[PDB]
């Protein structure tokens, strides 16, 4: 299966650099051109840069010319994007995007951009990284609606946006709603992950939410008990 | 004077891969964009040069090699490649500078009941040298017994026919392939793009 | 080249076709007769994926319900039978030059009205030990997205101390969920007793209130 795994996105001060990388598998890397397409949070899509199968021809968007540098290592099935002299508008998810042509600037053999990576998040801020605090949203009389009951986890006060929440180590997925983060006035993020379960299950089933904030190396397993 | 790329690409009949056709091109001008922006090419890959730069370069000679192979074998028309076609029929060197153009030719080179006119070499003692064209029908000795030019047990006719029926999968379908090679010698350069 | 999509959000009832427009500044018709325009679908929580290439061709796995049309500076994507999985943003892109995209079109599924399930969570005790109090109000699986959630502390409407978060439309339920979070200091929390979360919605005949006392 085609798989384009991006990495390198991080919190970086304005003016500094980062090296985005993209490990490719499931197709002959030597055969196709490669592109970087980014997306600002809540905004549209923007093409950044593209490189031929053999680095023979290279393209850059006007907003990034002179600052960004694309490269590829066809032996390591890998693509690179050096972002330098960074500004706030570079804050975006950066998608590795497989081309159908061997060459990015010819019209023959084009059948669209075959596969897109899941992206790596680059945040340009002078704020510092902060790990989150996980608090129970405990089930109670006030959080039941008939036979269905609600519980969850409050993830609060963390600046770098990437955050993951899973329930019972991925074994509980139905009725789970991880909410979009909200930037508080303090400049920090916060969210909640709620689950809906049958009432009879409280006091029989143990519910544990697994919060992961990779920027701060914080992994929390929080047991949500009823009161 | 325009370069006669028409008579190569749009040739009415194509050669077998073992006996591939070479057109030597010199003393003309070409607009390679007519190729790399064609909507009919299914494979278009260039080595050692960028196809968009071709319109600004000059070359001592250009060589257009054309033949027919299977779809599963177009990936063998590349440098450093292994397989029956790459090893016994058509080899490209590692320093190859040119393009490889392929397109599906099912509507032409396959007939009802089968088009058995396109051949390929299945047995050979040694691998081909790059740009070598071997057309011997010499009986291949696959045993310790001399064949003395007589087909038989462990004595194989070296050439195999292609089974091109219109009902085969796109892989086993026929593809016409053109390989452009861009030669830059230490003599005046005479093939160029426009201005 | 500038791509512009007319319907920025398209609400469409299940089973009923949908249609999206795409104008461009230059003609995407080329000498070889092709229109170099693509369609890309970005489903909730995922990167965009190829839907249509070269105006009228489906990528691998794309159902027969998706079709593309147009020529020059005017194109249209059409779905025959919209499904709940079709939720997402549909993007234009041109391949004639370096890739330009359109501002996307959000596809909303016009579902039957669904009242929300209202839940309220008091702050954890270990949160108050840190000097902060978060009171969460949860609205679960409602249609449509328009809800009016107000806090009422000792029967006093609160404003400016709450933040709302809503999920994207579900790919099976076609529903939304909303989280209204009230943040106070431990001092301001202990100054009051009754914490109430009222909710108004189209599927609710009356406003549903979830309240509790501290203790
Ligand atoms: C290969 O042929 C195509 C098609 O040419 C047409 O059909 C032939 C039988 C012959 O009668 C041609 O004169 C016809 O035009 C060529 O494509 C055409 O090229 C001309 C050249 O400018 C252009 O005006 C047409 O619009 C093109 N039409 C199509 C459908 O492509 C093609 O150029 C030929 N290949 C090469 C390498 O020259």
């Amino acid at each position: 299966e085609v798989q384009l795994v991006e990495s390198g996105g991080a919190l970086v001060q304005p003016g500094r650099s980062l090296r985005l990388s993209c490990a490719a598998s499931g197709f002959t890397f030597d055969d196709y051109a490669m592109h970087w397409v980014r997306q600002a949070p809540g905004k549209g899509l923007e093409w950044v840069s593209g490189i031929d199968w053999n680095s023979g021809s290279i393209g850059y968007a006007d907003s990034v010319k002179g600052r960004f540098t694309i490269s590829r290592d066809n032996a390591k099935n890998s693509l690179y994007l050096q972002v330098n002299s960074l500004r706030a508008e570079d804050t975006a998810l950066y998608y590795c995007v497989k081309d159908s042509r061997a060459h990015y600037d010819i019209l023959a053999t084009y059948v669209g951009f075959d596969y897109w990576g899941q992206g790596t998040l680059v945040t340009v801020s002078s704020a510092s990284t902060k790990g989150p605090s996980v608090f129970p949203l405990a089930p109670s009389s006030k959080s039941t609606s008939g036979g269905t009951a609600a519980l969850g986890c409050l993830v609060k006060d963390y600046f770098p946006e990437p955050v993951t929440v899973s329930w019972n180590s991925g074994a509980l997925t139905s009725g789970v709603h991880t909410f979009p983060a909200v930037l508080q006035s303090s400049g920090l993020y916060s969210l909640s992950s709620v689950v809906t379960v049958p009432s009879s299950s409280l006091g029989t089933q143990t519910y544990i939410c697994n919060v992961n904030h990779k920027p701060s190396n914080t992994k929390v397993d929080k047991r949500v008990e009823p009161k | 004077n325009l370069c006669p790329f028409g008579e190569v690409f749009n040739a009415t009949r194509f050669a077998s891969v073992y006996a591939w056709n070479r057109k030597r091109i010199s003393n003309c001008v070409a607009d390679y964009s007519v190729l790399y922006n064609s909507a009919s090419f299914s494979t278009f890959k260039c080595y050692g040069v960028s196809p968009t730069k071709l319109n600004d370069l000059c070359f001592t000679n250009v060589y257009a090699d054309s033949f027919v192979i299977r779809g599963d074998e177009v990936r063998q028309i590349a440098p450093g490649q292994t397989g029956k076609i790459a090893d016994y029929n058509y080899k490209l060197p590692d320093d190859f500078t040119g393009c490889v153009i392929a397109w599906n030719s099912n509507n032409l080179d396959s007939k009802v009941g089968g088009n058995y006119n396109y051949l390929y070499r299945l047995f050979r003692k040694s691998n081909l040298k790059p740009f070598e064209r071997d057309i011997s029908t010499e009986i291949y000795q696959a045993g310790s017994t001399p064949c003395n030019g007589v087909e038989g047990f462990n004595c194989y006719f070296p050439l195999q026919s292609y089974g091109f029926q219109p009902t085969n999968g796109v892989g086993y379908q026929p593809y016409r392939v053109v390989v452009l090679s861009f030669e830059l010698l230490h003599a005046p350069a005479t093939v160029c793009g426009p201005d | 080249i500038v791509m512009t999509q007319f319907p920025l959000s398209l609400p469409v009832t299940p089973g009923e076709p949908a249609s999206i427009s795409c104008r461009s500044s230059q003609s995407l018709l080329h000498s070889n007769g092709n229109n170099y325009l693509d369609w890309y679908l970005q489903k909730p929580g995922q990167s965009p994926q190829l839907l249509i290439y070269l105006n009228s061709n489906r990528a691998s796995g794309v159902p027969d319900r998706f079709s593309g049309s147009g020529s020059g500076t005017d194109f249209t994507l059409k779905i025959s039978r919209v499904e709940a999985e079709d939720v997402g943003v549909y993007y234009c892109m041109q391949a004639l030059q370096t890739p330009t995209f359109g501002q996307g079109t959000r596809l909303e599924i016009k579902r039957t009205v669904a009242a929300p399930s209202v839940f309220i969570f008091p702050p954890s005790d270990e949160q108050l030990k840190s000097g902060t109090a978060s009171v969460v109000c949860l609205l679960n699986n409602f249609y449509p997205r328009e809800a009016k959630v107000q806090w009422k502390v000792d029967n006093a409407l609160q404003s400016g101390n709450s933040q709302e978060s809503v999920t994207e439309q579900d790919s099976k339920d076609s529903t939304y969920s909303l989280s209204s979070t009230l943040t106070l200091s431990k001092a301001d929390y202990e100054k009051h007793k009754v914490y109430a979360c009222e909710v108004t919605h189209q599927g609710l005949s009356s406003p549903v209130t979830k309240s509790f006392n501290r203790g």
